[PDB]
């Protein structure tokens, strides 16, 4: 459930039904951490209170 | 950015 920035996408992918899948590396992190995540997990974060 | 690690 938490949320950890996103460095940079190292590859991508289509599954069977047609929706992306991006190769994550996670900043702070080297290239044994990378994931396979699905489109909707990446996310944009403004300020809440301004 | 930011992502959920599923």
């Amino acid at each position: 459930g938490d949320l950890y920035e996103v460095e940079r996408i190292v590859d991508k992918r289509k599954n069977k039904k047609g929706k992306w899948e991006y190769l994550i590396r996670w900043k702070g992190y080297g290239s044994t951490e990378d994931t396979w995540e699905p489109e909707h997990h990446l996310l944009h974060c403004e300020e809440f209170i301004d | 950015x930011f992502a959920f690690k599923s």
